Parts: C-alpha cells; structure tokens; sequence
RNA sequence: CUUACCACUUUGUGAUUCAUGACUGGGGUGAAGGUAACCGUAGGGGAACCUGCGGUUGGAUCACCUCCU
RNA sequence: CGGCCCCCUGGACGAAGACUGACGCUCAGGUGCGAAAGCGUGGGGAGCAAACAGGAUUAGAUACCCUGGUAGUCCACGCCGUAAACGAUGUCGACUUGGAGGUUGUGCCCUUGAGGCGUGGCUUCCGGAGCUAACGCGUUAAGUCGACCGCCUGGGGAGUAC
RNA sequence: CCCGCAGAAGAAGCACCGGCUAACUCCGUGCCAGCAGCCGCGGUAAUACGGAGGGUGCAAGCGUUAAUCGGAAUUACUGGGCGUAAAGCGCACGCAGGCGGUUUGUUAAGUCAGAUGUGAAAUCCCCGGGCUCAACCUGGGAACUGCAUCUGAUACUGGCAAG
RNA sequence: UAGCUAGUAGGUGGGGUAACGGCUCACCUAGGCGACGAUCCCUAGCUGGUCUGAGAGGAUGACCAGCCACACUGGAACUGAGACACGGUCCAGACUCCUACGGGAGGCAGCAGUGGGGAAUAUUGCACAAUGGGCGCAAGCCUGAUGCAGCCAUGCCGCGUG
C-alpha cells in the first residue's frame, strides 16, 4: 500500500538514528552477472531503538537532517 | 569441488556417446528426471530409470541412428557462474528451431516451442540439436 | 677531431664556387644514418632547385674522393634563420644579431650565453648577455647558432 | 577472463594516438618554411630528397617534403602542409600542398593537374 | 556613528604546480686465443668479457630469378 | 631431502567399521615458506675457491696454465625474497579407448613358498579417439566440462625512468 | 505556375588505367629522376616515372587531407588467448569476495506472466497524404527494449525451516 | 590520488526560510564516510539523439527540441510573483573612452559588422503580410523573435548540357 523498503543496520551509534546497508540484486548492464549493490542510507530511528546489525524495515519522509530523509516504520527480526 | 551437477549429467551424456557407450549413470535428483525425460519426452533419448533404495542412480539409454549419435551438440546455457532468464518472445531458437532448448518455466522445466505456447519465459538450461 | 674537415672542405669548396655559390656550414656526424650538412649561402635565394644543381656537382667530385669514415649521407642545407655561424665574417656581416654560443671544456660561469653581437675580433666575439657585452674566445668554442627573434 | 574479473576490471579499449600530431586534427596546418635543404640517399642510389623545415603556426616546428619540382621556395616562404607520410624517408609525417599561395605552381604538368594546381590548358 | 560578515589587497609563511632556464641521471654513441647455449648472484672492472656458487636444455648456423582459367 | 642411533614432531596410504551432517571449492587484499649468491654479529676453519699473488706467454701481457690464495663455502642469530624457483603446463571436481612398466597397500584361493585370482595409492612409458599452428598431448590430457584466481595484447624502447 | 518566342541553339569535368581494383599501348626517360596508401616501381624496353593515343570510373563535380566507426574475433558480453609464438604469481594458508551436494516445507527476493502508469515532440520504422518527381513536408501507427506499481506463477536461483 | 571529515555525522534549543533541513546559532554527543573507490588531481555542459556497425557495441552532443550554467573580471544585494537580474543597481579591478584633468562613461557569448585568431565559415537586407510574444477595451504600437531575401557546390535531391 504504501512504499517500503527493508535493510540491515550497519550502525545505531548516532543518538536517535540509524545507518542502514540495504542490499539490491540486479542484471549487470555488460555482462549479466546479477552483483549485489548496497547505499549507506541515513535512517531517523526514533528511541535510539535499534541494535547494531539488526534486520529493519524503513518508509522515507520528508528531509530530516543533512543526510536523513528515511524514518522505520517498523523492525521484523531482533535480537542479534 | 563439484560445483554443478547438470553439466556433469550432459558431459556424462556427451563423452558418453562420445565413447559410444550404451547407457551412463549419474546420481539422481529432480531437475536431472525432469530434464532427462524431456530428452525421452522428445526423442533425444532412448529411455531412463532410477535404481537403489536411498541412493540415487540414474541409468538413460541413449540412441544412434545409422550408426550416427542421435544427439550431437549439447550446451549447458545457464551455468552456476552465470545465470540466464529469457521473456517468453525472446526464447532462443536451436538451429532455426531444428534443435529443443530445454527452459524451466516456472509451470514446469519444458520445451520452449511448448513454452512459446504456453506464453512463459524461464531459465535456459541448456541446448541440444 | 678534423675527420679531414679542411681536406673535404678544399674537396667541395671547388663545387660550390664552380657553380658560383658560397659556402658556410662544413658539418658531419657518424653514427645511426651517419649524415654530414652542407650549406649554400645564396644570396640570390636557395631554392632547393639551386641547391639540385649544387648537389649533383658535388656528388659527382665526392664519389671519386670519397671521405674517409663518412658515409654519403650530404644535406646541402639553407641556412635558417638559425643557421649556424663559426667564422668572424658571420659576425662580421652578423652586425647587431644575437647568437646563442656553448663551448668544449665547460666550467663554472662558461661562455654558454645568448646575446646581441656589438663588435667582431679574429678569435674573439663581443655579444651581449648578462645585460653587458661580455668578451667570448671562439677557440673553445665549437658550436654557436645565430638567432632570429621570436616566441 | 571469468565474467567474475571483467566486472572486477572490463576490457579496456585498447587506445590508438593520431600518426600526425602537428596537425591536431586541421586538415591543413599553414607554417612558414625555415630551411630547406635536399639530403643524400645512401651509396647505392643518388637523389634529392627534397624536404624543408617548417614552424607551424602554433609552434610545432617540423619538416614537410617537398613534391614535385620548379617550386621557388626558401627560407621564410609561408606554406600549407597536410596530411600523409613518405615511407621511404623516416621523421616526415607530412607533405605541403602544391599550388598554395606562397608556392608557385609545378609546372609544365599536362596529367594529374589537380595534385598541383595547374590550371586547365587555355585550349 | 559603531558591531559582525566579507570582495579586492598586503604581509610573511608554505604546498601544488605550469612555463622559462643555468646546471646532471642515461637509449644510441665518432692480435696469445677458446667458442654448447643460457638463468640468479658476487667479484674482477672502461664496461664488456671471464671467473665464483647454484640452477636449466630451450644441447646449429645459413638460404634471393613465373601461369591461365 | 642421503652414514648410524636416540629424542621431538608433521603428512600420506590401506583394511574394516563407527561417527558427525554440506561443516565444501577458490582466493584480490593478506600473512608464510622459500636454491645459490650476498649482508649484519659472533663463530669456526680441513678441503675447495671469487678476488688477489706468483710462475709461465705476441702491437701488450693480457687471456690461456700452473702454484698460491682471501672472502666465501660451515655454525649461531639476524637480513635479503630472486633463479630456465621449469613439467616453460594455477587450483578443485567430474567424465572419457588401450598396452607396458615401477612402486606401496590389501582381500581371496590354490598346498603354500611360489603361483593363481583380486582390489587400492603413487609413479614411469607407449599409444587410441580427441585436441593442437605444428611439434605434440593423450585417464597423471595440452581431451570432453565445471568453479575461482592469476595473466597477455606488434618488436624495440623496458621490466628501464619517475 | 501557365502561355508565347526564336534557335542546337547558352551550358563537362576530375580521377585513374603494376598488384590490391574496373580499365594498355607509344615515345620519352636514364636510376636522371621521379612515383608513391603499401607491396613495390625505373634504366636501355619502364603497361608503375614524363608525354601521346586508347580505356575505366564518376560526374557539376572529381580528387587529396583531416576525422570517427567499420573492416579489427585487434580488449573477443555476444566473440580471444596463456606447454614452446605475448601471457599460470616460487609455493602454500587464508579474510573479504565468488561459487556450492541432496530432500521436504515455507517464503516470494531473484525470475516469469499479466495489468496500470510512465517512457515529451521531433528523429527512426511501417502504412499513407502533399509538394509535377524526388529530396522535403505531413497523417496514423509501430517502436521508445526502460522505470514504477498492482496482480500473479513457483520450475530454477535465493531466503527461511527441517532433514 | 587511500584515507577523508569538527558544523564535520547525528541530538536539543533558538533563530532563520514560501517550505524541509547544520539553513544558522547555542549547546549536546563523537560520530559519519572509503577498496560497492572516498579523497585528490586532471578532462568535460547533460539528454532526446547523431555517426558507425548485421548486431552487441563504439564514437558523438554541430543544427532542431528538453534541461543546466554563464552575461568584462570579482562581490553584493535591491525591487519584484518570479532576479541576486545579458541591453537593472552598487563596490572592487582591468581595459577603453571623455575631460575644464576636477572627474566622468563603458561592456556585441542580441542582429548585422570590424579588428584579430585561424585550414576555414555569410548581408552593417526587407517586412512586421503570416505565426508568435508585449502593452492596450480596442484601434493600434513595439518586436534583428519570426517571416523573407543576400552570400557561399557546404550537403541532399531533381534537371539539363540535345
Ligand atoms: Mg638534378
Ligand atoms: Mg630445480
Ligand atoms: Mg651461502
Ligand atoms: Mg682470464
Ligand atoms: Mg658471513
Ligand atoms: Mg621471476
Ligand atoms: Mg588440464
Ligand atoms: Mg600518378
Ligand atoms: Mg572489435
Ligand atoms: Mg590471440
Ligand atoms: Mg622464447
Ligand atoms: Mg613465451
Ligand atoms: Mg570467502
Ligand atoms: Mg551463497
Ligand atoms: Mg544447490
Ligand atoms: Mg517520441
Ligand atoms: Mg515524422
Ligand atoms: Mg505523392
Ligand atoms: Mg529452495
Ligand atoms: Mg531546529
Ligand atoms: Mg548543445
Ligand atoms: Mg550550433
Ligand atoms: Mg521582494
Ligand atoms: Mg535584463
Ligand atoms: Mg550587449
Ligand atoms: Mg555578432
Ligand atoms: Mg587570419
Ligand atoms: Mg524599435
Ligand atoms: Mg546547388
């Protein structure tokens, strides 16, 4: 219903935030080797909630900081 | 170590008839029956069984015609290393359609004349005159 | 040395004052294509087709008295805009020119300077670098090149 | 090789430099002649090969052959140079054109009158 | 009228460079004989070559004068 | 890697099970090992021997030969990290005619020695199809395939300059 | 744009002709020279240089140069190699990475199918229309291989679970 | 070119903006970013497309259309819906220009055109009839947009030289 995108957390060092390494598969324009492409995009993680590694997922909003214009919706594993 | 069994079942097949073998045995599994009886299913081969209880061996029967292989060019396509997909108007043709080329529909592994019908793109196994 | 530079000049000073025209520019290097330059000074103007009538002249001297380890390699040669001048008569008729002038054995503060000619000697030169003319003995030097002005 | 290494580094292209560089792509270069002169071939042929060296216009300063004969060309003659090499002379990358503006047209040429200049016969 | 900002500037202080240009690392350079080739290294030394050690076989040189279906 | 013996220890192979349960393969970077020569310090010191020394021998002895002979060669501990370090053939797997050998296992059975049958590992040599430019390679493939890495792009310049 | 007028009347050239490549003789010529994109050409005979005839090719142009792609499988994704021709690191271990036996279940990421949205017009291409033809202009379409989303499908890959 | 970074990565609070926000401040934290190539230097307007190629590709960004940036050089805002503004303002600079020497003026990368550069590239044209745009009720006015002409074998296509 509404856009979403889930990623693993790099790091939740930040105060109230989270970096979050999400992973995309895809046909290689050249040769066809699917490789995977990863962006280190700035998470909002209200709470400082979030734990090192943990699997997440993320909805985007409006601009935040500099860098974060994401905010988690919710987190689907834990416990790392 | 052995990284790919289907190349290993169609090299058995090739250097076997290379060697004019009768029969060549393999350890079974499914996509091997599902892609073995499609040669059968389309005449490439004579027949297939699977012997033993808990271990798997696959016996075919290949075939010669005038003294000739009745296979003679087979390429596995989509290796372990690169994998290759192609939409249903864009599945190859083998020797202007004189040759099969096996595709794993997501239905079912099947002929692509069949999955040209059927309107379906899948995995190009491998190629076969 | 002289590899007989005095000998092949009187061999093809004959030629070159034979069809009338005037030497400057005796040279010669051996090695890889070993090739020696000839220059025509023509007053009249040296059109390669003047220098033609020249070359076959002294081609045809050279090869009965052939030079002693030098190939037939000869550039009969214009004399550029930077055309090489060794004798005082350049000098001489090179008035107010510049010249740019290296020597043999160089030392600390050599004669290897660019600069005006003011005055002309029969070993020495007066030419202007260092922003004075400065006194230079061309009997250590073996090579000097006058020079037009430009960027 | 392995798919796996192209994707690590591709096939590079194979670069190729221009055979005539003082041309930097012009397909004429003017320059003002600065010395001609003709020089030997070895012992067993004699000839004129006759070449001048030349300033380009932007300093590259090279020798051009010279083709044809009746040229009156010498030191200061502002000439056009353009592509193509002899192969027999090495170090000429380029050739003048004949019937330029500071050259003067071969002549007595009745064949080929447009490698030269020479205008139609008036006949 | 004064405060902050800041162009230009100036001072030095460097770096990165771009040329000009005095000067210097280096591709080409103007016979008594004993002969498989080589590689790594050391020394002789103009250098090369030979020698020392260890290793390899890759254990020979050379070549120029016309036809239609 | 080469006397004998002891002490310390790594790896391989076979037989027969039992055991875990895909725990695997490759490897940029990365560490490590790494012939000979050389270097540092200390050794040590027979033989051998660069260099050197002498004797013999032409523009000139020089090279060639003798007779010496230092470093070195050895040890200790450092350093160097290159060799035609080559099988000029990356690693792992699977598949595909044969004959001859060597070598180390081990089953069976003759009466066992022997001998007959087997069945492993390593290794040598021919040679089939195959492949290869050819030479050749050819179940230890340079054959038919797979997985991954390294690597090549005219010769010289140059494995040089920076 | 049409009508009239007079009269073949006002209107052809460049390149090449040894090979590659269509098109050949004659005299010059004396290594003089020239010619050259290369291989090569040249002496007493030169179809390769100069000239003449003759011929080829194009054509109001014809050539030369530059320049890019092609040819070039000559960076080889398609589509190359590495015993000796250039090329397997001296050898090993090993992180990252790449890849992965076999069975069932789940997942739906890969992938596939569909749909919707988008992918400007021109350009390209098809079928036309209009300029007397053509270029040119123009109608309609196709195409724009993409992207996003929703629905799907589950063989394979992946994930998850158990083997 | 392997490290890069302190308003730097984030947080609180305030201010600030049409609006989000280190936009900016105050403080708080000490992060963030890089071999999935940061950083640096060097080169370059980008796209639809164009050229080449059987294709994949490769090369390209002239004209036309979309977007961006720039308007002597540097800096600044003002006004306005929209500008940090090509034929607007101010400051600095260079240059050119005027001068009474005291000061002033100026910005063709609009259209023509000159000089220069260069192998090389055109008219100091006509008209606002058409389409457009401005202002205006309109009439109409303005428009080097545009429509046309001139120049040039620069190209394509057509035709003639019987
Ligand atoms: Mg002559
Ligand atoms: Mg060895
Ligand atoms: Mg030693
Ligand atoms: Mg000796
Ligand atoms: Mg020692
Ligand atoms: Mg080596
Ligand atoms: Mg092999
Ligand atoms: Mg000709
Ligand atoms: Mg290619
Ligand atoms: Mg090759
Ligand atoms: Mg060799
Ligand atoms: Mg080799
Ligand atoms: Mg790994
Ligand atoms: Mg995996
Ligand atoms: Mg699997
Ligand atoms: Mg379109
Ligand atoms: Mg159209
Ligand atoms: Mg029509
Ligand atoms: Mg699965
Ligand atoms: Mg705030
Ligand atoms: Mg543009
Ligand atoms: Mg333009
Ligand atoms: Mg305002
Ligand atoms: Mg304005
Ligand atoms: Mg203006
Ligand atoms: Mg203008
Ligand atoms: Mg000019
Ligand atoms: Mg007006
Ligand atoms: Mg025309």
């Amino acid at each position: 219903k509404i856009r979403t995108l889930q990623g693993r957390v790099v790091s939740d060092k930040m105060e109230k935030s989270i970096v979050v390494a999400i992973e995309r598969f895809v046909k290689h324009p050249i040769y066809g080797k699917f490789i995977k492409r990863t962006t280190k995009l700035h998470v909002h993680d209200e709470n400082n909630e979030c734990g090192i590694g943990d699997v997440v997922e993320i909805r985007e909003c409006r601009p935040l900081s500099k860098t974060k214009s994401w905010t988690l919706v919710r987190v689907v594993e834990k416990a790392v | 170590s052995m990284q790919d069994p289907i190349a290993d079942m169609l090299t058995r097949i090739r250097n076997g008839q290379a060697a004019n073998k009768a029969a060549v045995t393999m350890p079974s599994s499914k996509l091997k029956v599902a892609i073995a009886n499609v040669l059968k299913e389309e005449g490439f081969i004579e027949d297939f069984k699977v012997e033993g209880d808990t271990k798997p061996e696959l016996e075919l029967t290949l075939k010669y015609f005038q003294g000739k292989a009745v296979v003679e060019s087979i390429q596995r396509v989509s290796r372990p290393g690169l994998r290759i997909y192609k939409r249903k108007d864009e599945l190859p043709k083998v020797m202007a359609g004189l040759g099969i080329a096996v595709v794993s529909t997501s239905k079912g592994v099947m002929t692509d004349r069949a999955a040209r019908q059927a309107g379906l793109g899948g995995e190009i196994i491998c190629y076969v005159a | 040395m002289s590899t007989l530079e005095q000998k092949l000049t009187e061999m093809i000073t004959a030629p070159v004052e034979a069809l009338g025209f005037e030497l400057v520019g005796i040279e010669f290097i051996r090695g890889r294509t070993s090739t020696l330059r000839i220059y025509i000074d023509s007053e009249d103007g040296i059109n390669v087709d003047d220098c033609a009538d020249v070359s076959h002249q002294v081609s045809a001297v050279l090869d009965v008295e052939d030079p002693i380890t030098v190939a037939y390699n000869l550039e009969v040669s214009s004399p550029g805009l930077d055309r090489p001048l060794f004798t005082a008569e350049h000098y001489a008729r090179f008035v107010g020119e510049e010249v740019t002038l290296v020597l043999r054995m160089a030392v600390q503060n050599r004669r290897k300077w660019q600069g005006v000619i003011k005055a002309v000697d029969g070993e020495m030169i007066t030419v202007t670098v260092e922003g004075k003319d400065e006194v230079f003995a061309l009997s250590n030097i073996q090579k000097a090149n006058l020079v037009p002005h430009f960027a | 090789a392995t798919v796996n290494q192209l994707v690590r580094k591709p096939r590079a292209r194979k670069v190729a430099k221009s055979n005539v560089p003082a041309l930097e792509a012009c397909p004429q270069k003017r320059g003002v002649c600065t010395r001609v002169y003709t020089t030997t071939p070895k012992k067993p042929n004699s000839a004129l090969r006759k070449v001048c060296r030349v300033r380009l216009t932007n300093g590259f300063e090279v020798t051009s052959y010279i083709g044809g004969e009746g040229h009156n060309l010498q030191e200061h003659s502002v000439i056009l140079i353009r592509g193509g090499r002899v192969k027999d002379l090495p170090g000429v990358r380029y050739h003048t054109v004949r019937g330029a503006l500071d050259c003067s047209g071969v002549k007595d040429r009745k064949q080929a009158r447009s490698k030269y200049g020479v205008k139609r016969p008036k006949a």
